[PDB]
């Protein structure tokens, strides 16, 4: 059994900082290593292609380099970050040769590089009861999570039931929308429905949370503004079941 | 054109 | 005729100095095409033909990533058989591996090959079902099963039996002021006697290509009877072959020995005699 | 391991004629492993400046090379090729010989 | 991109139906070719290879090869909402891989019992801005974003409750301006239930 898993996951840092991902791989030895980035609405393009032994090529990406340090750990590196370096970081590996085995890709690494800090704002939370009218009109109750303010627009929004995260009866927009579509600046916001039968939603014992997971600046970012500084943290809101 | 397939290790 | 393209790689363990050696050359029948080698300094895969040079850019990239991957692999490779073979750090081996297709008359595929030596001997290889793998040892059964859990044959058949012959075609078209050619032996006689009884007559072939002739020496007629010794074909180092075959005849009745040359470029196959 | 000696063949690339420009070749096959020393002579030294083909192989895995060297033969002046391989117990000297 | 084309999308097929990617290719050296499905903010994850001329099918996943006209196209069965999704095609040119731009793929759902209705939610404390929920509508009606620069409008989100196989698109608007209505929030949606106390 194979694994490939990449880390951060997601990171926001201002331009001119370094830059470090890393990649590694389990259950096969001397793999092909590669690093790929992917823009919006645009395929993988190839950064770096190693074999074993080394680098077999690379597309001399502007401001990236790239290192594996042992077999099955892969760097990529900058010393400091350009506004075009934000992107999706991909790596990828395949089977020690030219062969069918592998080719599968970690996580990713969602990099967003910004100018000017002081537009970071994480997100705020409310959760909006079930209409009674519709808990009467069908014997359903659909809970309504709304994150306002955020930026930038990276947010990963999930529901806990009774302290246990919940799948079933969800749907989360796949894209926020801009609050100002005329700003290049705008802040976002996201919504999501979580929708139970009215039963359980009438039981007093349950409870419904909210929580939204906002990638944002690092403890030591430069920050001047009087406001708390808006650093990677969780944002929740909770509500509990009621009866008429 | 050299072979891009079915080159494995031993 | 018949045609054929093929790969050659080898490389070859160096203890103390780091990374092997490794030679990669291609040809198309008996002209080398490409050639990379890991000791030089450009690091690409380069022609070695005139027409492999109207290829673009991508082509070459291409090219250059996939044999540097062969060199890798083989790298991996020598660890690998020096653990099967338990031999030390100290000695340097060798690995090579050989593959390509052949096309007849009418350009369609009549075969393919995929093989591959340790240490100067036959290690695993395709057979001609291109499904079946030939193993030399307890070594190269493991292999073995490995390439036959891969599906390796499977892929290598893809190669040989399309992309190969599809690209041969391609180089053949495109260097056919070379590829296509045939320059037909130049010939002639020469004599060397013993200062009595018996003397050596010697068959010459200059300036051939392709590389397959045959020398043949009759006595009288029909039967090949004369014991001669011929050369191995070798090269000019101008693209063309040269060869010979010499006889011992008794002085006189040297005009009972005829040599036949035979070669692609030759409407009719050739007969020379000595002539003062 | 198999190790194997290797053939050796020294010649001209055109017909030996006094004072013409040509090529003189030593031919090396059948040899294994592919490490090889090879020198063409021009009156028992060393002739510096002197190419080869790329490493290759025969169908019984055995390698082959091409060395050579623009020369001008004359009437004197003797030709040879020497070469040493872990096969042979000391180097090999082949003369050239014109109508060889 | 140039060496390796898809048609971008969005292309929609009803659920059930077969959904056909196409991909053409330009690098001739081209020796294994590739499909992967990318979720939104998701890395890509494969679905298939070939290297041969033909058809593989794989489940519900079906690729086929023409070498001779340089198309690659995958085919997926009984199309389902969950195959929503950006397709990208890849070959192999030499020791890697280089993608096309996708397809992006949207999967309708089919409503079978459709109840469209407009209902306002609020839990009314500490937020200015109500909530309205435009769901139950069948997957014809598409919504179109606010003509109103205080007035916000999601687009259709599909969400599925395990039980009685009970799939529901819905749309929430809101906005913290005084005269706005639920009533009055969406435009050219399906008429049925607009209640008021």
């Amino acid at each position: 059994s194979q694994t490939i898993h990449q880390w951060p996951a997601t990171l926001v840092q201002p331009v001119g900082s370094p830059l470090s991902l890393e990649c590694t791989v389990e259950g096969t030895s001397n793999p092909n290593l590669y690093w790929y980035r992917q823009a919006a609405g645009r395929g993988p393009q190839l950064l770096f292609y190693w074999g074993p032994f080394g680098q077999i090529s690379s597309e001399v990406p502007q401001n990236l380099s790239a290192s594996r340090p042992q077999d099955r750990q892969f760097i990529l590196s900058s010393k400091k970050l350009l506004l075009s370096d934000s992107g999706f970081y991909l790596c990828a590996w395949s089977e020690t040769g030219l062969g069918m085995g592998g080719w599968q890709f970690g996580e990713g690494s969602r990099l967003t590089v910004l100018e000017d800090l002081k537009n970071v704002f994480p997100p705020e939370v409310a959760v909006f009861e079930p209409s009674e009218a519709e808990i009467s009109h069908t014997q359903k109750a659909t809970l309504v999570c709304l994150a306002t303010g955020f930026y930038p627009d990276h947010v990963e929004l999930s529901w806990w039931v009774n302290g246990k995260e919940v799948h079933s009866g969800v749907c989360t927009d796949p894209q926020p929308l801009k609050e100002q579509p005329a700003l290049n600046d705008s802040r976002y916001a996201l919504s999501s429905r979580l929708r139970v039968s009215a039963t359980f939603w009438q039981d007093p014992r349950n409870h419904f949370r909210c929580q939204v997971q906002f990638y944002g600046l690092s403890e030591n970012d430069e920050w001047t503004q009087d406001r708390a500084k808006p650093v990677t943290q969780i944002v929740s809101a909770e509500a509990w079941g009621r009866a008429d | 054109e050299a072979a891009g397939i079915g080159i494995l290790t031993v | 005729g018949s045609h054929s393209m093929r790969y050659f790689f080898t490389s070859v363990s160096r203890p103390g100095r780091g990374e092997p050696r490794f030679i990669a050359v291609g040809y198309v029948d008996d002209t080398q095409f490409v050639r990379f080698d890991s000791d030089a300094a450009s690091q690409r895969m380069e022609p070695r033909a005139p027409w492999i040079e109207q290829e673009g850019p991508e082509y070459w990239d291409g090219e250059t990533r996939k044999v540097k991957a062969h060199s890798q692999t083989h790298r991996v490779d020598l660890g690998t058989l020096r653990g099967y073979y338990n031999q030390s750090e100290a000695g340097s081996h060798t690995v090579q591996r050989m593959y390509g297709c052949d096309v007849g008359s009418d350009w369609r595929f009549l075969r393919g090959y995929h093989q591959y030596a340790y240490d100067g001997k036959d290690y695993i290889a395709l057979k001609e079902d291109l499904r079946s793998w030939t193993a030399a040892d307890m070594a190269a059964q493991t292999t073995k099963h490995k390439w036959e859990a891969a599906h390796v044959a499977e892929q290598l058949r893809a190669y040989l039996e399309g992309t190969c012959v599809e690209w041969l075609r391609r180089y053949l078209e495109n260097g056919k002021e070379t590829l296509q050619r045939t320059d037909a032996p130049k010939t002639h006689m020469t004599h060397h006697a013993v200062s009595d009884h018996e003397a050596t007559l010697r068959c010459w072939a200059l300036s051939f290509y392709p590389a397959e002739i045959t020398l043949t020496w009759q006595r009288d007629g029909e039967d090949q009877t004369q014991d001669t010794e011929l050369v191995e074909t070798r090269p000019a180092g101008d693209g063309t072959f040269q060869k010979w075959a010499a006889v011992v005849v008794p002085s006189g009745q040297e005009q009972r020995y005829t040599c036949h040359v035979q070669h692609e470029g030759l409407p009719k196959p050739l007969t020379l005699r000595w002539e003062p | 391991m198999i190790q194997r000696t290797p053939k050796i063949q020294v010649y001209s690339r055109h017909p030996a004629e006094n004072g013409k420009s040509n090529f003189l070749n030593c031919y090396v096959s059948g040899f294994h492993p592919s490490d090889i020393e090879v020198d063409l002579l021009k009156n028992g030294e060393r002739i510096e400046k002197v190419e080869h083909s790329d490493l290759s192989f025969s169908k019984d895995w055995s390698f082959y090379l091409l060395y050579y060297t623009e020369f001008t033969p004359t009437e004197k002046d003797e030709y040879a090729c020497r070469v040493n391989h872990v096969t042979l117990s000391q180097p090999k000297i082949v003369k050239w010989d014109r109508d060889m | 991109k140039q060496e390796v084309e898809q048609n971008s999308g969005p292309l929609s097929v009803p659920e059930g139906a077969i959904a056909s990617l196409n991909c053409t290719y330009s690098f001739l050296g081209s020796q294994s070719f590739f499909w992967y499905r990318q979720y939104s903010g998701k890395s890509p994850e494969l679905i298939m290879f070939t290297y041969r001329e033909g058809d593989k099918e794989d489940g519900r996943f079906t690729a086929q090869l023409n070498k001779a006209s340089q198309h690659v196209s995958l085919l997926i069965r009984d199309s389902q909402p969950s195959d929503s999704a950006t397709y990208l095609c890849a070959v192999n040119d030499g020791g890697r891989l280089t993608f096309g731009d996708g397809t992006t793929l949207t999967v309708k759902p089919n409503i079978q019992n459709p109840d469209p209705a407009v209902y306002q939610l609020r839990d009314s404390k500490s937020s200015d801005k109500s909530v309205c929920l435009f769901t139950d509508f069948d997957s014809q009606t598409n919504v179109s974003q606010s003509k109103d620069s205080d007035v916000y409008i999601t687009d259709k989100c599909v969400l599925d409750m395990r039980s009685m196989d009970f799939k529901s698109n819905s749309a929430v608007a809101w906005s913290n301006k005084s005269d706005f209505a639920c009533a009055n929030a969406f435009n050219n949606s399906i008429i049925p239930e607009d209640t008021f106390f």
